[PDB]
């Protein structure tokens, strides 16, 4: 029989975030991969655009620290999430897996942080 | 055997035995009431109802205006002191299931509206979208899980019952999963397990109404009441035989021959009303009767389409528009799509008269009980006398929820004042059952049951049908005489145990012979034609309310034979005439 | 006893493979790797940037591999299947009544497809024009 | 005339003979109208009586005819042998034990549906006092999700059942929405214990083919989801709740 009184699960936490950043990736995950992974590299841009020079500005900025925060972050905790469960879904099993991949975006989102308080 | 101890048991989850379960767990709280169903309770055939069900609610309306209705419709063979506790229950009935949460469709200002049927002059039949009986017995089962008082049995085949010096002790049946036979003791029993026009050839129906119900109570020394009146709906499909709900003309459908002819002003229900404005009692909308017959003369006109599925009418829906067409009839247009390869919006739909719903059913009176002391009956296999020689439609879904209710408060106070009964006796009647079931398995012959079924149909079609000649009612007697006999000779040849159907089907069959015998000989007997009982014998034409104002008593000895009795029809304040 | 012998058929780690739309759902969920594969690149990045543009030249020459190039432009595609895909689930998680009736969720897909493709502008714009 | 003949493989099983399941081939006739169910009767009436299966009202509206058609849940009754000419293998609906032939147990299903509270809770009102107001406004809130014919064609798509047997499920969930979505119920926080459980909303990673197989377009996906919002705000409202 069902249990009658089950115990309240804590998905909605990592489902939250990973909505927020699920939501995030889907609407500025497409350009910014065209600027840093294809644009940057191959210099399609106009004169110094993308040259240490201007991104260092940008980065330094307070937005820009915002900005290159939660691009890294919440991208993080919602493929994470999604590795998380297809772990299960392909029948692997992962010791701890809830501390694994959560831990990962913890430390990951941490190091993102220290980052961008500026090295 | 194992053995179950209940205050009362009801046989079936259908409308009725789910308004009983429930109105016995609120009369007393303490009961231990065990429901028992074939199938699991939503699959009981009050799923398939799309019309509605009847509830006086408009303030131009009455309950007179109901109770005339139900009477006249029925061509007087209502008892009357029945019909009116009807009319005035339902308001109730509707309201409680709205309360419960049966998504009535509504009025814009959040009230229930209401729709016509059965010809009714005001309407009043409440609906759920055209899927009423779909959320009627899924909000009372629904409603049915917070009532721990309740123990349901679900598959579980009732065999047979349990009766010693008049009084019913309680039933036999058989885990259908288990294949174990199980005794459940209750000094109070309700039937409530549905109609028997599986009998016929073409139908409506779901596989599950086979009247076994009916045909435990003729085992008994119980008579069925009124057998002869099985209803047939107009618009089926081809084959199938399933229901073209009343709606479709209540929208504006049409009903045309092979010429495009809308036939049905030649027989007394013209003039042809405009493709704008259906009128009750006119065209399409006229006296069901009337609608089915004319079917039959356009058919001796030779005016029916031919198909191989048979010949038929067309049901005309086009000029509705594919948003009423597709939005609004879903189900319909997705039936007729799936079932007849046809869009409602481009072509028109094949349909022909089938047989429908059971008049007839076990003998009570107004309190549901029967004959025997403890033994109810409630639903469509019963007979409380609401509907005489024809139903009225959208009143069989209301009876339900308004009989049920009295069927379950009536029995918890009959299992209350019982009293005990001879072990010896009762424990001896149990023994019975089961070695009857071990006679019927070891049965050979090599008969298949199959077969017979098919003749059983197609002779009731034949010999029972719209229009009635003793000669033909004759032969099907006779027919089912030798199918009888053919019964005997059958062999189940599945001897498994888990879910073994070939053996509960078989049973069905039987039950089916018999209650089928007391159709054709009711129908034989009444020398009259009155509501859906129709001859075309030379003094049999017209109705006879000077030798005919009766009920049809069908009894079933244990020699095999079925003897007619007839029984007076309670009259209050509307006399024939 | 019983005489009944439930047969519970098992269910392999290859479940997924047999029908297509489960194939086309683990490929959704298969977007993962490149998400954050990306947010990993962008870490690399990120403190390149900070130590000094020697390194920060040494991560531009990272991203010009070209096999890299072949995985990121891999990791673009991804990302729109993405944006495809979520876009079409998000609508489901609205229960929207306009006028006696459940909307969506064609409405909300092309919002989101619409502020989109202006934020892809808007972005373009600032990080290339000036 | 001539009607054209279908061989059409099932997968029998027998508890008292069989270790496991195995095919079996009838030659079937057919038509343009004939459907799985007519199939099931012609073998069960002329090839082999010992065929077990449910099945009741023959328009799928009743909901027993569940079962497995090349792989795809569907409803015995409203399967086409003229769509399957290049071959047809019947098996018991996935995700379920098989009990006999192609019956199985739908004991899970049954205790998970009871195990939402299914009906209208809280609200006082009595007959005599007359119905609820409700708008349709209001019953567009929760309508398309009463259509359920608790036919079980969801848990056979649904990998995460297949996965975890003790997830209540797809169709157990939306019937739980559909209450908490009347606005005449005032039980909602009766429910949430279920819906909140690992084994409840959350043991779903949205596939998605529950929905898509629905004989009758309940969405059961939609239900889910919106269910898994609800469960959210409700831990956020237990946690800004100390003590
Ligand atoms: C066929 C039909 C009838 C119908 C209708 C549409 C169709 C397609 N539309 C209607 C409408 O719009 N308005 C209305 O007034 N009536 C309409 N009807 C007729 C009406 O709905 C039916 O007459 C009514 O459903 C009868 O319900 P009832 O409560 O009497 O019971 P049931 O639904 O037929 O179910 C029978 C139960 O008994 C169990 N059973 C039967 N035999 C056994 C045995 N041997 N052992 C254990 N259980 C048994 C079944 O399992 C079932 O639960
Ligand atoms: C709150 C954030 C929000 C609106 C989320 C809805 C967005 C979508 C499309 C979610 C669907 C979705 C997906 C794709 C999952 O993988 C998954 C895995 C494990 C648990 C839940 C989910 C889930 O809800
Ligand atoms: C300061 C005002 C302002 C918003 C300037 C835009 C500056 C530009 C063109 C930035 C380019 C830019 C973008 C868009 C990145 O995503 C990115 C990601 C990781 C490392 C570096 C970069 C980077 O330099
Ligand atoms: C920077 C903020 C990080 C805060 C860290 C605090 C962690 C505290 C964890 C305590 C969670 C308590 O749960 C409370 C809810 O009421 C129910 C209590 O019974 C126990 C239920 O199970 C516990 C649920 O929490 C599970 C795990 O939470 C992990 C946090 O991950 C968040 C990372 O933030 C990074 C996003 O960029
Ligand atoms: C710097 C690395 C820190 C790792 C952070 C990982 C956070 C991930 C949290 C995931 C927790 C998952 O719960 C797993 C247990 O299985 C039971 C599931 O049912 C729910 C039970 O309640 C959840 C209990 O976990 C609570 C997490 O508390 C957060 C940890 O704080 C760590 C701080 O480390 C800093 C000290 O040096
Ligand atoms: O079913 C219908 O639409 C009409 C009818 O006669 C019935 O209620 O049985
Ligand atoms: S949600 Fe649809 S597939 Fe699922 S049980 Fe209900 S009707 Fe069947
Ligand atoms: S398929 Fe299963 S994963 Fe969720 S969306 Fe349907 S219940
Ligand atoms: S027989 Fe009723 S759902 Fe198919």
């Amino acid at each position: 029989m069902i249990n009658p009184n089950p115990k309240r699960s804590d998905e909605p936490v990592f489902w939250g975030l990973f909505g927020a950043g699920g939501m995030w990736s889907a609407i500025i995950a497409p350009v910014m991969i065209l600027l840093v992974g294809i644009l940057l590299p191959l210099g399609l841009f106009p004169g110094d655009a993308l040259s240490y020079e201007r991104v260092l500005a940008f980065a330094q900025s307070f937005i820009g620290r915002v900005f290159l925060f939660l691009m890294i972050v919440l991208p993080l905790w919602c493929g994470l999430h999604r590795m998380h469960h297809a772990m299960h879904d392909l029948k692997i099993h992962v010791p701890a897996g809830k501390w694994v991949f959560y831990g990962l975006a913890a430390i990951l989102t941490v190091v993102t942080l220290i980052g961008v308080v500026t090295i | 055997m194992q053995t179950f101890q209940a205050d009362l048991a009801i046989v079936g989850a259908g409308g009725a035995g789910l308004r009983a379960a429930i109105a016995a767990a609120q009369a007393n709280p303490n009961a231990k009431i065990a429901l028992i169903s074939k199938v699991y309770p939503m699959r009981s055939h009050t799923v398939a109802a799309e019309g509605g069900s009847a509830a006086v609610a408009q303030d131009h309306d009455s309950f007179e205006y109901h109770f005339h209705d139900t009477v006249a419709g029925g061509d007087w063979l209502c008892e009357q002191d029945v019909v009116d506790y009807f009319v005035h229950h339902c308001p109730t009935e509707m309201t409680q299931l709205e309360l419960w949460g049966c998504p009535w469709s509504r009025r814009p200002d959040g009230s229930v509206n209401v729709r016509r049927f059965g010809g009714m002059k005001i309407e009043r039949t409440w609906f759920a979208a055209d899927k009423t009986g779909f959320h009627m017995l899924h909000t009372l089962f629904q409603t049915s899980l917070q009532f721990p008082q309740i123990q349901r049995f679900d598959e579980h085949f009732v065999l047979d019952i349990l009766v010693d010096d008049g009084h019913v002790r309680g039933l036999v049946a058989m885990n259908m999963m288990e294949g174990t036979l199980v005794q459940i003791r209750a000094n109070a029993v309700v039937m409530a397990t549905g109609g028997a026009g599986r009998v016929y050839r073409y139908n409506t129906n779901g596989g599950i109404v086979t009247g076994d119900g009916m045909g435990m109570a003729l085992s008994h020394g119980v008579p069925l009441r009124d057998m002869e009146f099985v209803q047939y709906h107009p618009t089926g499909l081809p084959g199938s035989g399933i229901l073209m709900t009343e709606g479709c003309r209540g929208e504006g459908g049409i009903l045309v021959n092979k010429n495009g002819y809308r036939y049905l002003q030649d027989y007394g229900m013209g003039p042809e009303t405009p493709l704008g404005e259906p009128k009750n009692k006119y065209m399409e909308l006229g006296p069901r009767d009337k609608v089915s017959q004319a079917f039959w003369h356009e058919w001796r006109k030779g005016n029916t389409i031919s198909t191989p599925r048979g010949d038929v009418v067309y049901l005309d829906l086009r000029h509705l528009g594919e948003k009423k067409l597709h939005e609004r009839l879903p189900f319909i247009c997705e039936l007729a799509k799936a079932y007849v390869g046809v869009d409602p919006v481009k072509e028109p739909i094949p349909v022909r008269p089938t047989a429908h719903y059971t008049m007839g059913g076990i003998e009570t009176d107004q309190n549901c009980e029967t004959r025997i002391k403890g033994l109810f009956a409630v639903g469509e296999c019963s007979s409380v006398g609401l509907h005489g020689a024809n139903r009225l439609g959208s009143n069989s879904l209301a009876e339900l929820v308004v009989f049920g209710r009295l069927a379950g408060e009536q029995a918890t106070e009959r299992a209350a004042t019982a009293g005990n009964g001879n072990e010896a006796a009762i424990e001896a009647q149990a023994a019975g059952v089961e070695q009857r079931l071990k006679d019927l398995v070891n049965q050979d012959g090599g008969e298949n049951w199959a077969k017979i079924r098919d003749e059983m149909g197609l002779a009731m079609e034949e010999g029972c049908g719209i229009y009635r000649t003793p000669e033909l009612m004759q032969k099907t007697i006779d027919k089912l005489a030798e199918l009888q006999e053919r019964f005997k000779r059958v062999r189940i040849t599945d001897t498994s145990s888990v879910f073994n159907t070939d053996l509960l089907y078989t049973i069905e069959l039987g039950h089916g012979l018999n209650v089928a015998e007391c159709m054709a000989h009711s129908a034989m007997a009444r020398k009259e034609s009155r509501g859906a009982h129709q001859r075309l014998d030379e003094g049999c034409t017209e109705r006879d309310d000077v030798n005919f104002l009766k009920h049809t008593l069908a009894f079933r000895d244990a020699d095999g034979t079925t003897r007619l009795e007839y029984s007076d029809v309670k009259i209050t304040t509307l006399p024939p005439a | 006893t019983t005489k009944r012998k439930p047969y519970v058929r098992p269910m392999t780690s290859t479940w997924w493979k047999k029908l297509p739309f489960y194939r086309f759902y683990m490929l959704r969920e298969g977007t993962a790797v490149p998400a954050v594969w990306f947010s990993i690149e962008l870490i690399f990045g990120l403190f390149a940037l900070k130590n000094g543009p020697e390194a920060w030249a040494g991560f531009v020459d990272f991203l010009q591999n070209p096999v890299i190039v072949i995985i990121n432009l891999i990791t673009l595609a991804a990302a729109l299947l993405h944006t495809k895909t979520w876009f079409e689930l998000a609508p489901k998680a609205a229960n929207i009544i306009v006028k006696d009736e459940k909307m969506g969720p064609e409405p909300i897909i092309k919002s989101l497809w619409a502020v989109t493709v202006v934020a892809t502008i808007v972005i373009l714009f600032v990080a290339l024009y000036w | 005339a001539e009607m054209k003949n279908l061989k059409i493989e099932v997968v029998r099983y027998n508890p008292e003979v069989d270790t496991a399941p195995h095919s079996a081939f009838y030659e079937v006739p057919y038509d343009a109208t004939t459907s799985l169910l007519d199939a099931l009767g012609y073998i069960k009436d002329n090839l082999a009586p010992d065929l077990s299966y449910r099945w009741s009202c023959r328009m799928a509206i009743c909901g027993s005819c569940g079962m497995m058609v090349n792989n795809v849940p569907k409803l015995a009754c409203k399967t086409f042998l003229r769509d399957y000419t290049d071959g047809m293998k019947v098996e018991a609906l996935a995700n379920f034990p098989i009990e006999r032939d192609l019956v199985v147990d739908m004991t899970h299903f049954i205790e998970s549906l009871e195990a939402i509270k299914p009906y209208i809770i809280g609200n006082s009102r009595t007959a005599d006092q007359g119905t609820n107001i409700q708008t349709p406004a209001q019953m567009a809130k929760y309508h398309q999700f009463s259509g359920c014919i608790n036919c079980g064609l969801c848990y056979a798509a649904c990998p995460q059942f297949g996965l975890n047997p003790e997830f209540i499920g797809p169709a157990a969930i939306t019937l739980a929405h559909r209450y908490n979505e009347d606005s005449r119920d005032h039980g909602k926080k009766e429910r949430m214990a279920q819906l909140n459980s690992q084994n409840g909303v959350w043991s779903c990673t949205f596939v998605g083919y529950c929905s898509e197989v629905c004989p009758k377009h309940v969405d059961p996906a939609a239900a889910i989801q919106q269910g898994k919002v609800e469960s959210s705000k409700d831990f956020l409202i237990a946690t800004l709740k100390p003590r």
